[PDB]
């Protein structure tokens, strides 16, 4: 449990790594508890 | 079946930005 790539992926799409931030959004999948 | 390759950096850093409206 923590879908935080959402708001943390919006810092890698503007802070130096979008490319890497589609990477973050893979996190939000995270819901294994 | 492509095996990755990298080390490891994305713990809980500070975040840089916060939007604006």
């Amino acid at each position: 449990g923590a879908d935080y790539s959402a708001q943390w992926a919006e810092y890698y799409r503007s802070v130096g790594k979008i490319e890497e931030a589609e990477a973050i959004e893979k996190t939000l999948k995270n819901k294994q508890n | 079946r492509p095996p990755p390759a990298h080390h490891n950096m994305f713990s809980v850093p500070p975040p840089p930005i916060l939007g604006r409206g």
